[PDB]
């Protein structure tokens, strides 16, 4: 009930743009006994950034699901339309001026207006029109980052993947082996983080962890795409669920760059350290404790549950990696479950071939079966020979019936 | 022992019921069996390829 | 051959036709151009029914598949019945409907399948390993099976589901209680499970032993080491069959080479 880990003021001040609006909307949508507080802060604190339509949507959903000072909103709408028309006229003037700097600044103002207004269709049309006008690599980089951001907002990951692949393949295969590591070019960390978010949201956890672990704290000081806390959360959870022991050791525990992210969110660091050092009761207990906070998240919640199961399964397999005979009672105690539920889970794991073992339910012991390579080779060869003989004797009959030109009319 | 086995440092397994460590002084020249398995798989694939050509 | 198989089927005397079904047909008598495809289809269908009557499900499946894969451009009732019985036999002998060979007519395989939809959904619910749903759906299309006289094969599928569940229990367990097995495979009683496992071991379909002191079943999945002269003889017989198959193939190849139309076209 009591938790001092959440610094609400710093968390709110750390976000810029529409990110925090979506964050509070998502938490307040499915949070019990906290919706009133979130709505109170939304009404009292965030009044700027042109909150009109989603206020009406909230009113409509609260009314049907469970005069007015229209002059100001109409004046602001007309002012926005007039500003857009003025910017369009200025852009036409810049086009007629035949100055590259003029058209570049016009495009910059148009992009800023589209960012602060929310219109995306005309933004896509303008980007399609201006894609053919590329002269310098830096401008292409900025426009690619902008289109990546708008595709992330649109929740369309195919364009994200295509643009990322284009950006990587353009400079002679990512500058061959690799140049001097990032000194002040924080763009590569930003694009890696965007690609990680896109891959995570595309039900691809392994690649998301692979391309998200390559981040630097000194170059992750942009709290507008993905905060350090949830970046560490994702990089820990995906690595725990999908990475094997060797690469988890060589990419998380051995990685000194990720140590800062791990201490930023101590829970994930403790989870990974306990999982690595064959500790599962405490690890799974803390995973269950943190699951409630993970479900309140935005970009991880729909992908949390499956990830969790994966982690558990991995733990299960690891628990039987050094054993040829294991006690089911100790295993159940280590996995915070009863012997019957553990037996069912291990039965399911053995059925799909993840664990090569056999359960003895009399003494409740999980033995390890050893496949006899000689016997299985012999039986597979004999079965293949039998199948070959059947197939050949069917093919001979088919040849006989085709030679006779026998068919049904 | 669990940490060393998980690290591929110790080639062995643990009897929890008997409190034992059984080492891996095994795995003789069974490459013949893997070669025969590959031969069987290639033969099965060639079977399906040849038989289903026309007739 | 078709008439002999039909007479053996109608007279309920399957033994006489056995020597004329165990051999594999190679080349077909032309009968002066009076050998219709109906004779081939009905011969293979009746051989399949004879084999299903004698519990030889592997050869019955082979016969049904041979009947189905006859090239055609129309719909035949023999072919449709062969398809239904092939689905049933593949559900009995194996745990799934065996995939038909690729060299089948592409047009006859789009019209017969919708007609036999009850059997396809029977396989679909069979793959869920739930006997209760299988029985409910059998009662739902009892009329279709009774009209097609496929009853008895459906009950055999019902029993084979229980047998397959018991067999799958050995892929996970070394030793299991009678009550646990009965609850897992839904036989509703330790005694019924014990009788089922006893019959399964008696037929050789499973390696297990029953201990009535604790009411337990232990699966000993270590049958053979492949180090005895009996396996030597078995491999010898398989090699002899393969060698005779190759000799027949070479004879057919030489016959097709000596044919005057060959070489002239090549």
């Amino acid at each position: 009930v009591e938790n001092p880990s959440l610094d609400l003021e710093q968390y709110a001040a750390s976000y810029s743009g529409l990110m925090r609006i979506e964050r509070l909307q998502f938490i307040a949508d499915h949070c019990p006994t906290l919706r009133v507080e979130a709505l109170k802060m939304a009404l009292s604190f965030v009044q700027r950034t042109f909150n009109v339509d989603m206020y009406e949507e909230i009113h409509r959903k609260l009314s049907e699901a469970t005069a007015l000072d229209t002059a100001w909103v109409e004046a602001t709408r007309k002012k926005a339309l007039l500003k857009l028309e003025k910017l369009d006229t200025d852009l036409k003037n810049y086009k007629g001026n035949s100055i590259k700097e003029s058209i570049r600044r016009g495009h910059d103002d148009l992009g800023d207006h589209y960012l602060d207004c929310g219109d995306l269709s005309n933004a896509l049309k303008c980007y399609s029109r201006a894609r053919d006008y590329c002269t310098s690599a830096k401008h292409v980089i900025n426009m690619c980052l902008n289109v990546i951001k708008v595709s992330v907002y649109l929740q369309n990951w195919s364009h994200v993947l295509s643009y990322v692949s284009k950006a990587e393949s353009t400079p002679e295969i990512a500058e061959q082996r690799g140049e001097r590591d990032s000194q002040t070019q924080a763009i590569l960390t930003k694009l890696k983080c965007a690609a990680g978010l896109a891959e995570l949201a595309a039900r691809k956890y392994k690649q998301a962890a692979k391309c998200l672990l390559l981040a630097s704290f000194d170059h992750c000081d942009f709290p507008e795409l993905l905060s350090p806390s949830n970046v560490a959360i994702y990089g820990g959870l995906c690595a725990l669920a999908t990475f094997d022991r060797q690469e988890l050791q060589r990419n998380v525990i051995s990685s000194s760059s990720f140590k800062l992210f791990l201490e930023l969110e101590p829970q994930v660091r403790d989870i990974i350290f306990k999982f690595y050092e064959s500790k599962y009761a405490s690890c799974l207990k803390m995973l269950d404790e943190m699951k409630d906070n993970l479900l309140l998240d935005m970009y991880l919640a729909p992908h949390v549950r499956t990830l969790y199961t994966q982690i558990r399964n991995r733990a299960l397999i690891q628990y039987f990696s050094p054993y040829v005979s294991a006690d089911m009672h100790r295993m159940a105690a280590a996995f915070n479950t009863t012997v019957a539920a553990l037996e069912d889970e291990l039965t399911q794991l053995i059925l799909e071939g993840l664990i090569s073992a056999r359960v003895d339910s009399h003494s409740k012991i999980l033995y390890a079966r050893d496949v006899d390579q000689r016997s299985t080779t012999f039986e597979k060869s004999l079965l293949m020979g039998k199948e070959f003989q059947r197939r050949a004797k069917a093919m001979m009959l088919r040849a006989a019936v085709l030679r006779n030109q026998i068919h049904v009319k | 022992l669990v940490q060393c086995i998980l690290d591929n440092t110790i080639h062995g397994r643990i009897d929890q019921v008997n409190q034992l460590l059984e080492l891996d002084h095994q795995k003789r020249g069974g490459a013949r069996y893997t070669a025969l398995d590959k031969w069987t798989n290639q033969l099965n694939s060639l079977n399906q390829a040849v038989v289903s050509k026309l007739a | 051959h078709a008439d002999l198989c039909q007479l053996c089927l109608l007279a309920k005397c399957f033994k006489p036709a056995l020597p004329y079904l165990d051999v594999d047909m190679m080349d077909i008598c032309k009968e002066n151009g009076a050998y219709d495809a109906k004779h081939f289809l009905c011969y293979y269908y009746y051989g399949g029914m004879i084999y299903t009557g004698l519990k030889n499900f592997e050869r019955a499946l082979y016969f049904y598949e041979q009947a189905i894969t006859t090239p055609a451009m129309a719909v035949s009732h023999i072919m449709l019945e062969s398809y239904k019985k092939y689905i049933l036999v593949s559900l009995i002998l194996l745990g799934k409907v065996q995939q038909l060979p690729k060299y089948t007519s592409q047009i006859v395989g789009r019209f017969i399948k919708p007609l036999s939809n009850a059997y396809h959904e029977l396989a679909q619910v069979y793959s869920t390993n739930n006997p209760s749903e299988l029985r409910n759906l059998v009662n739902k299309h009892s009329e279709t099976f009774t009209r097609d006289n496929n009853m008895g094969l459906v009950k055999q599928c019902l029993s084979s589901l229980y047998k397959k569940n018991i067999q799958r229990l050995t892929k996970t367990f070394l030793t299991l209680s009678l009550q646990d097995m009965a609850s897992r495979v839904q036989l509703s009683g330790p005694q019924e499970a014990e009788k089922y496992v006893l019959h399964m071991i008696e037929d050789g379909e499973i390696f297990a032993s029953i201990n009535q002191k604790d009411g337990m079943v232990s699966f000993h999945d270590n049958p053979e080491k492949y180090n005895n002269p009996a396996m030597l003889h078995n491999i010898d017989q398989e090699m002899l069959k393969c060698i005779e198959l190759d000799e027949r193939l070479k004879a057919m190849d030489q016959e097709i080479t000596v044919n005057p139309q060959f070489v002239q076209k090549s």
